[PDB]
């Protein structure tokens, strides 16, 4: 699994990072490592693929970078609305897929 | 507009079987390759299975290797998992995504882009 | 034996023959007319096998199964109770059909090879 | 559809029927010369396509990168937007260039299997 | 270089050329003819590669041991210090054999090709 | 009537070799593919070897993987098994069997037919 | 291994099941369990193959089958002359090629 | 008469990286495979990697796998090895040498024949 | 790794052997079993490679042989000026390419 185990906490309108940490191979090697946001009972939603895009309909609040084998999220403009649990995945390299992370809940206040 | 809706689930005893679905519209369903992603009740997010687009390359996580199907119907546009010996282990919400590998000709993504709400499966 | 010489004999021994047959198969407007329909008669043939999968074996098999319908006759005690003149006939009416499904039946294969090597 | 039925499609679409078109282009003087012209037309497709380390494959992939310069309109663009009498237009000037690489990075290949195998 | 210029070097680094060779060997009545034989001739020599197992390459090795009978000169004797005209004639009475057995022990493969795959 | 007997055999101390053979008759012996099969003193039955009919290809236990070579003769109608660097493990009945693996051309049998009495080894 | 240890018997004249329990893929897959038949102090042989086969030379009386990753054979009108060690093997998929079973002995009386 | 000299090589912290590289004369550089040998202030003799006289084929001992890349460069008549992820069981003596695997023309050696004097790492 | 740890001596004049003792399949099935001659604090030199060879500098006063699957070096008319330490290696038959031996000191007195 992808290593992100504290929960995550911020001021509203301060900046809060989410990290997610590797192994090696697996997000050292490839930039396909995607973040989703899930909602407790609901479908989650992707907010970012490859290491910093972003769909649309997700606003420039949610960017993200990686480094050696650890990659982050940070979201900015932090606000009440941001109150999801968030999870990190990566591929795997053909033998396993996809590797997805422990989540984190995030508490903005 | 995406519409993934999973059907099917329900309580079956260990050793058992049960067969989950997956309806979907508004995005070509032929066009994308789709997966099976699995929900603990602890665990969050597990991958179990992926199908490509065309229905014939498949590929599954080692814990259900020897056990699970994954299946298409591009005419029905449908996606399917079928389950064989359930452990305890396998409870979970069971989540239809679009996305993973694709075509080799068409910007492989290695992400999901879309959820549908996820079937329960109780063992 | 010699070029045909297992003509007579059972599928089983004659498919041991056939690099025999295949060296004797390739080689004043007429005769150089022949000479060319003889090539353009074995490209067709190497075509084929070559679209099949098939390229360069004497002997080769695939993934479309067998019908029941295009003679269903045992298998061990036919293959070598059978001459291939023999068997020529027995399917002679399904030769079109079991072509169709080669050639489907590998088309599936690339593409199916060629997503594959573009997982990362 | 039948053959040149995808002239008019997508790149991406018409690939799906390279059967179709392998299969049509093999089949007094002068009706002679045409058809002698015709196989060895074949011929040297063939032994070019051999050359770069592709023989019965309809679709092969090799480890020549595409450049940016050879006209690299985005992916999608041209496998979804494009038909192939365009897509020959737009690299027409770099096909002798892709050829050679072809070749190049084969004959490299083979070296180097040939020295795999060379191990005990 | 290009054709035969290394045709003075040692077999060593005439190995290298393989490709420029294969490219020259393809392209009224008596012109007409020579052409039609360029083709037979080329089809023999691609036969007989298919036959012995190795199809689309310029440089294949088998199963078949060199029998220090066949004229043994050691091996960098050989490839550093010999040219191919040379080599020509050093082992010209025993090509005949050598295809012999190059052939036959293909045949021995194919066969147990099959057997293997035929396991469940 | 099937003649498979077996020969050789008899007390080797730890680290050295023997080899076993078995004549058949009644059969002909270049249509079946044949193996051989151990009786150890309290196991009753392990596989050890098989040899397909034409003398080709080879499969062995991975216990005698690096150890053991099996070999087919076909104009003398029979089989051998050579024995190099035996252990006290080894002790056993060797039978020549009939049976395994076929021809791809014959309804492969994936049992054996006929037994020989055993050729008793002892390290 | 293939498992089938705990002795057998049975009345002469009454009908004796001997089981024999695989793993998952050896039975399971492939319908080549056959069962042999032996004596303390002989050669074996063969008694059922495939999964419902017998050889000419075997009565009627021996009869089995396979469901789930289990199979067994049945003896039905069971005679003294019954009493031999029993065996199932079955075929392993290529990688060990085939497994024996701890077999059993049969006493009739 | 060769002549193999070793460059490169100092401390470097754990996680670190460095370059080593290897001149060489005497002996024509491209008609040679060449490979790096560790020597541990204790082991005396440890493999890491080999490199073929085309610069095409590499091979590593399992330790460095992931981490090494050894290359040449035949206008240079130039070795080296780029190392990263540097850990404390890589301190060692690093030594240039000829010699392994060969052009499958030329009787291959499988034994190193030449030796520089070795760049000093220390993590 | 390949076995030859102990010390290993003897008087001027006289000969001395040091062995090598591999696995089974390292120097069993391969003849590429060579040895260098290693000064405390010197490069390493080749002594002997394939199994009996020397190059072209080394004297008669080094050979050596295999059996089994054990290799051993001999060194003759033993000088003091052979006191260096002393090891084997082998072809490890493509997975690890070679393996090195535990080595030894020589000493001559
Ligand atoms: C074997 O061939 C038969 C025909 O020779 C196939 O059966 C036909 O399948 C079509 C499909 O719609 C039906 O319309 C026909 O009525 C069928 N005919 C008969 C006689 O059944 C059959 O499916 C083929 N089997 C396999 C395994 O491909
Ligand atoms: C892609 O093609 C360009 C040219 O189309 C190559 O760049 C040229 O490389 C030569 C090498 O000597 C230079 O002299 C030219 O000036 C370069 N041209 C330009 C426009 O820079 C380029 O190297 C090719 N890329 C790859 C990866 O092969
Ligand atoms: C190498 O070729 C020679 C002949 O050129 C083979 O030796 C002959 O083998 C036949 C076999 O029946 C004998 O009858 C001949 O008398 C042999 N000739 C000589 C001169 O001894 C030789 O066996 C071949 N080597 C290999 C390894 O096959
Ligand atoms: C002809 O038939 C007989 C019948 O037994 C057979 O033995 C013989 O080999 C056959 N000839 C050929 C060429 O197969
Ligand atoms: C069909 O094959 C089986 C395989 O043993 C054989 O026994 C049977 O006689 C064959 N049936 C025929 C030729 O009718
Ligand atoms: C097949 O068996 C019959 C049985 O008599 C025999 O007459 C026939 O010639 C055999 N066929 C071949 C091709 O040998
Ligand atoms: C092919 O069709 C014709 C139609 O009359 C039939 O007589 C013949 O037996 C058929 N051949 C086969 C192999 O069934
Ligand atoms: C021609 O273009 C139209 C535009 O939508 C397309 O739908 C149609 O399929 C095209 N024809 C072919 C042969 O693809
Ligand atoms: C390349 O294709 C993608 C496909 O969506 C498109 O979004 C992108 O804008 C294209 N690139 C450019 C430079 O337009
Ligand atoms: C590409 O898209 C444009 C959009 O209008 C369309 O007109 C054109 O025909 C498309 N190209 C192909 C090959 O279909
Ligand atoms: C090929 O060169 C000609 C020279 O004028 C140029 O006009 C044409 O656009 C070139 N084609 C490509 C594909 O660049
Ligand atoms: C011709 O022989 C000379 C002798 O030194 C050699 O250097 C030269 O390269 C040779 N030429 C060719 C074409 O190999
Ligand atoms: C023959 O091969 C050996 C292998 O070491 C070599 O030393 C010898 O010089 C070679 N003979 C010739 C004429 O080169
Ligand atoms: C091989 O070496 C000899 C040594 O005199 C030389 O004469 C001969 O020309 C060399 N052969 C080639 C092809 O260079
Ligand atoms: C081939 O045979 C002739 C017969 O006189 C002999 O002179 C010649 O040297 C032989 N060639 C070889 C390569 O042995």
């Amino acid at each position: 699994a992808l290593t992100q185990p504290p929960s995550v906490s911020g001021s509203p309108g301060q900046s809060v990072t989410i990290s997610c940490t590797g192994t090696s191979s697996d997000i050292g090697s490839y930039n396909y490592v995607s973040w989703y946001q899930q909602h407790p009972g609901k479908a989650p939603k992707l907010m970012i693929y490859d290491v910093t895009q972003r769909p649309s309909g997700v606003s420039d609040r949610f960017s993200g970078s990686k480094s050696g084998n650890t990659a982050s999220l940070t979201i900015s403009g932090l606000q009440a609305d941001d109150e999801a649990d968030y999870y990190c995945s990566a591929y795997a390299g053909r033998q396993t897929f996809y590797i997805f992370g422990g989540g984190t809940r995030l508490t903005v206040l | 507009e995406v519409q993934l809706v999973e059907t099917g689930g329900g309580l079956v005893q260990p050793g058992g079987s049960l067969k989950l679905s997956c309806r979907a519209s508004g995005y070509t369903f032929s066009s994308f390759a789709m997966s099976w992603v699995r929900q603990a009740p602890g665990k969050g997010l597990e991958w179990v299975s992926l199908i490509n687009d065309r229905g014939g390359l498949t590929f599954y996580v080692d814990s259900v290797k020897g056990r699970f199907t994954i299946s298409r119907d591009n005419s029905k546009n449908t996606l399917s998992l079928q389950m064989h010996s359930l452990r305890d282990g396998d409870t979970a919400v069971y989540y239809c995504a679009t996305g993973g590998m694709s075509s080799a000709l068409q910007s492989s993504k290695y992400y999901f882009d879309f959820w549908g709400q996820g079937a329960l499966v109780t063992v | 034996l010699g070029f045909l010489g297992a003509a007579g004999s059972t599928m089983g021994a004659a498919s041991m023959t056939l690099t025999v047959q295949a060296r004797n198969l390739l080689s004043g407007i007429k005769q150089l007319q022949a000479r060319v329909l003889a090539v353009e008669h074995y490209l067709r043939d190497q075509q084929l096998l070559g679209i099949w999968g098939c390229s360069g074996k004497l002997i080769c098999c695939t993934n479309v199964p067998w019908n029941s319908s295009w003679s269903n006759r045992n298998l061990s005690e036919i293959w070598d109770n059978m001459t291939w003149l023999q068997w020529d006939k027995e399917i002679s009416n399904y030769t079109q059909i079991i072509y169709g499904l080669l050639e489907e039946s590998q088309n599936q294969q690339e593409k199916n090879e060629q997503d594959l090597l573009a997982l990362d």
